[PDB]
RNA sequence: CUAGAGUCCAUAUCAACAAUAGGGCGACCUCGAUGGAUCAGGACAUCCCGAUGGUGCAGCCGCUAUUAAAGGUUCGUUUAACGAUUAAAGUCCUACGUGAUCUGAGUUCAGACCGGAGUAAUCCAGGUCGGUUUCUAUCUACUUAAAUUCCUCCCUGUACGAAAGGACAAGAGAAAUAAGGCCUACUUCACAAAGCGCCUUCCCCCGUAAAUGAUUCUCAACUU
């Protein structure tokens, strides 16, 4: 029975699940774009958010500090989460971060997926994008918009 | 008319029809006039059944 | 060859206008019917001994504690009655039955997400597709117009109500969970024996007995609860305060009918039937209806003799 | 005191006396008035020596004298935490260790 | 709250209550169906070699809201047909019993403080 | 538990030949716009993902060899550039990556 | 069957000598692997609950009989005894019911001691200590709605009874167990699960007791 439960087992215990969403985390922070199982990369996404909202908190907060200090184990990560991370997203108030699937890798056949921060200087993924608007369907949809839009202002 | 047959002497009372649903204390006993009472055909079906030929075609 | 959604070939100034479009047609088709007495009503036939007239479906909230005159707490579980309407009635000779069938639905969902079947049928109808729909066992006299909308004012105060509702699922259990045995000693020499179900049968029959207490799936199965009273009901939010809990989890659909008890029987003679109508209501109801020995959150302070 | 209204004490001669008082005074509680108020059992029957009825309001003690002697209830309810044996006894000590 | 083999603490003013050893009496059977005692229940106390009935008036087990719960599981003596062992109660008691059917004005007529 | 007797093998065809035990025919298949080779609806490309990983694995080589030793991430924005650009008006004080390459068309540039 | 007990009196109950019925030593299969725990299925020759005759049944208790198996039939010390309870702590069948679910002893073993026999080796239906079988499920079979009981009160200290004593029926309150659910509180605990916590729980039972009435409650026609 499993009713609520919003962490999953993983890793070898409590300690160990931290231990393996912390190192995502900071390669997520050192190379903005990393790749990782998918389960994996879903719970470590709720963390990736997080950090920014600690980082907006400022430097000379202690309880961010703290925060950032445990969560980044490259201490030279520090200076740019209050410097580059926290200032680019400072308009932002949610989703800094996309996370899409990719193929699964030949060693194991496991379900992959891809997670980066909004806003890098790496090429951009090949975004999934809706149909044009200038298709049938669409058309047709916009055709009965304007109608309709026509018919209650008159 | 399945309903006005006769029976000739006390089957009536007599006559019991005995079946099983499979589960434990489930042997149930019913006399003809408790089955005709309920089921006003199950008496003439119940006959025909046992005197046909016990193969796949009795069904 | 492909399956395929609502949304898929939509563009992104589409989807919001779709979105908003379907939600004020759901709207609209919904306020149409809040006037059931003036499209053409149904006759009204007066209460009569042994008339069973419509129940209702409501969504469970929550509890909350309850205190009477008298000094005791009850628990009471929230009933909200919320989009719940009549769809269609079948007479008993088409029924092939006793009694005369009525069906109720609520709990409206999205139109996206519904058969092609059901969904020209609430066409026909003018109403959103209700989530889940049930049939009540009604006399002749207590039929009810398709169409017409039900509230929580359908019972009253005082009033014995029936609830049914699917149960909490729990998986495949074992048998202490299941059926409740008693196990075995956890020490003194037990070798991978702590829950197992033990003997199953006797060795002469050399089979097992149909219906055997074994391991298996527990619960997502439909429960009755009888004889639980009405405390309170609230007219704004059209909401039930039945006494004690019900079977289902938080925010399921509950099947809600007058108690078929032996001892509850003849008891809707101040009943509304068949329904109530507040369009037609001559007076409007007060905001809370409490029972005689409720103790109203505003009243002073309970000092006993 | 959150017990009662009104207590009181019934000396008798023989247990044949207390019952009979006991019966008497029930049955005209019952038949006079008051059927809002629930009925009242009668609490020692077995206790020879003793026997007690509760009402509403009020409650009544029938024992015998050498029992009022014994029990000694009439400064009880005059002195609360006042009386001889209620001095008598010695307070909490939570026993200390030894040596 | 109370069960077999199961240290009580007695509070009325009995001789035979009194402990020189300060040795506690332990319950051996509960006057119930399942065996479970709360406040207000019958049980039967095995001290000083007698085996003598008694009656619990306080547990430590947390019951009904409002209903006061005391630290110590305690229990008052009386005879085999009801009267009190003991001449007096010092410790406080709850007034639960007044509402209990039994027979309890016995003891709280010599029972001092009320919680 | 040992088998009692040796199951035939036309039992073993009705278990094996199951439906359930065949593989079910994937029906969310389609062509990419781009390159046009096989994906899934939820999935990425795999021909447009795999050569995203190895422009940006050529990007972070420049980023390691410009950088020189670790624990020394920037504090300041960072943006590649390629071959016959020059710095823009609102890219100033950030780290600058060069590229000896064209600019990939699908690499727009802000 | 009616000798004999039961003051009298076979047949309220008990019962002699007898008679008639029913119930579960042989080597027929296998020599090529008992106790408790848990789960219980079934019979009635009924321990408790229910209905009804008789009584040496005044009333409470009792004894005996008929019918009824839907429901229930406790926890402890020692290795059946008595300790406390209960409306009651039933008799059995089921390969010890059930060891490919588990686990004390015995049928006994490899070591040893005491008592006894034997020249000895070594033995004992005397006692004692210590002491190893395992298994991945192939097949059959199976794997999700009607409740009972106790106590207290009222009737009632009524009927009955000279007193001692002490009920029925109907109704009310409370408790326990069982079945089905739940998390508002308490608690184990915290987006949840659970109980020590809380909520709900609804049919009859045909043994006989009597009217009318022929050759009188009717394997006569008939009524309750
Ligand atoms: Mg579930
Ligand atoms: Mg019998
Ligand atoms: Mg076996
Ligand atoms: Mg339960
Ligand atoms: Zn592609």
């Amino acid at each position: 029975i499993s009713h609520g439960r919003v962490f999953r087992r993983m890793g070898l215990g409590p300690e160990s699940r931290i231990h393996l969403l912390r190192n995502l985390l900071t390669g997520l922070v050192r190379h903005e774009r990393i790749e990782a199982p998918w389960a994996r990369v879903d719970e470590m996404r709720g963390y990736a958010e997080k950090l920014i909202d600690y980082g907006k908190l400022g430097d000379t907060n202690e309880r961010a500090m703290r925060m950032a200090d445990f969560w980044l184990t490259e201490k030279d990560l520090i200076p740019k989460l209050f410097q580059v991370l926290a200032p680019r997203y400072k308009d932002q108030t949610g989703g800094y971060t996309r996370m899409l699937q990719i193929p699964n890798r030949s060693l194991d056949r496991a379900k992959m997926a891809v997670i980066e921060y909004k806003g890098n200087c790496l090429p951009p993924l090949p975004l999934p994008r809706r149909d044009s608007h200038l298709t049938l369907l669409n058309q047709l949809l916009q055709g009965l918009r304007q109608d309709l839009r026509q018919s209650q202002e008159a | 008319n399945t309903r006005h047959i006769a029976f000739s002497g006390n089957k009536w009372e007599q006559k019991v029809y005995s079946s099983h649903t499979g589960y434990p204390g489930g042997f149930r006993q019913v006399t003809a006039a408790q089955l005709h009472l309920r089921d006003p055909v199950a008496i003439v079906k119940l006959a025909i059944y046992g005197m046909l030929p016990k193969n796949l075609h009795r069904r | 060859k492909s399956g395929t959604w609502w949304d898929e070939h939509l563009s992104e100034e589409n989807v919001p206008f779709i979105k908003q479009l379907v939600s004020d047609e759901d709207k609209a088709q919904l306020a149409s019917k809040l006037c059931p007495l003036k499209d053409e009503p149904w006759p009204i036939h007066p209460w009569e001994p042994g008339s069973f007239r419509v129940g209702l479906i409501a969504l469970k909230l929550g509890m909350m504690p309850l205190w009477t005159k008298d000094g005791q707490k009850h628990v009471v579980t929230l009933l909200q009655v919320q989009d719940c309407h009549v769809l269609k009635y079948t007479s008993k000779e088409n029924c092939n039955g006793k009694m005369a069938t009525l069906s109720v639905g609520g709990k409206t969902v999205s139109r996206f997400r519904k058969a092609t079947s059901i969904l020209e049928f609430y066409r026909e109808l003018g109403l959103p597709p209700k989530q889940t729909v049930k049939i009540f066992n009604i006399t002749d006299n207590a039929a009810i117009k398709p169409g017409t909308p039900l509230y929580a004012a359908h019972f009253r105060p005082g009033q014995y109500v029936d609830v049914t509702a699917k149960t909490i699922g729990k998986g495949f259990q074992g048998v202490m969970k299941r059926w409740g045995f008693k196990g075995q000693p956890a020490t003194h020499g037990q070798t991978k024996t702590h829950r197992r179900p033990g003997a199953v049968a006797t060795g002469d029959i050399g089979r097992v007995w149909p219906g055997t207490k074994m391991p298996g799936k527990m619960g997502n199965i439909y429960r009755t609860e009888y004889g639980l009273k009405v405390w309170r009901i609230n007219t704004k939010h059209n909401i039930i305060y039945v006494n004690g809990s019900v079977p289902g989890h938080k925010n399921c659909l509950v099947k809600v009918k007058d108690s078929k008890l032996p001892a509850y029987k003849d008891l809707g003679k101040n009943l509304p039937f068949p329904t109530y109508f507040p369009d037609g209501d001559e007076e409007e109801l007060p905001e809370d209806l409490y029972d005689e020995n409720v103790c109203q959150p505003g009243a002073p302070s309970i000092t006993f003799a | 005191m959150r017990y009662t209204d009104y207590f009181v004490i019934v000396s008798g001669t023989s247990t044949r006396h207390l019952h009979a008082m006991a019966f008497y005074v029930v049955k005209m509680y019952k038949h006079l008035k008051c059927k809002r108020d629930p009925h009242v059992k009668i609490e020692g029957k077995d206790t020879d020596d003793w026997l007690c009825v509760d009402f509403g309001s009020m409650v009544i003690h029938l024992m015998l004298p050498e029992t009022r002697e014994i029990y000694e209830l009439e400064k009880l309810w005059t002195l609360r935490s006042y009386d001889d044996q209620l001095a008598q006894i010695a307070p909490e000590t939570v026993p200390e260790d030894f040596i | 709250a109370i069960q077999k083999m199961t240290r009580v603490r007695v509070v009325d003013n009995s001789a035979l209550g009194n402990s020189p050893y300060h040795r506690a009496p332990r319950c051996i059977h509960v006057y119930k169906k399942n065996g479970v005692g709360k406040v207000g229940d019958q049980i039967l106390l095995a001290i000083k070699g007698q085996k003598k009935k008694a009656l619990i008036v306080g547990h430590c087990m947390p019951g009904p809201r409002m209903t006061p719960r005391f630290d110590s599981n305690n229990v008052v003596l009386i005879e085999d047909n009801g009267n009190p062992v003991g001449t007096r109660i010092k410790t406080p008691i709850p007034t639960s019993l007044r509402k209990r059917e039994g027979e309890y004005s016995k003891v709280l007529a010599i029972a001092q403080n009320f919680v | 538990a040992a088998p009692k007797n040796r199951r035939t093998i036309e039992v073993n065809r009705c278990r094996r030949r199951n439906p359930q035990k065949l593989i079910k025919v994937k029906n969310n298949i389609d062509v990419c716009p781009e390159c046009g080779h096989l994906k899934q609806k939820h999935v990425l490309c795999a021909y447009c993902y795999e050569k995203v990983c190895k422009e940006t694995a050529e990007i972070r080589r420049q980023i390691g060899k410009q950088e020189g030793g670790p624990f020394k991430a920037p504090t300041i924005e960072t943006v590649v550039l390629y071959t016959g650009e020059t710095p823009s008006e609102q890219d100033q004080g950030k780290r600058i990556i060069e590229r000896d390459r064209k600019r990939p068309s699908w690499f727009t540039q802000n």
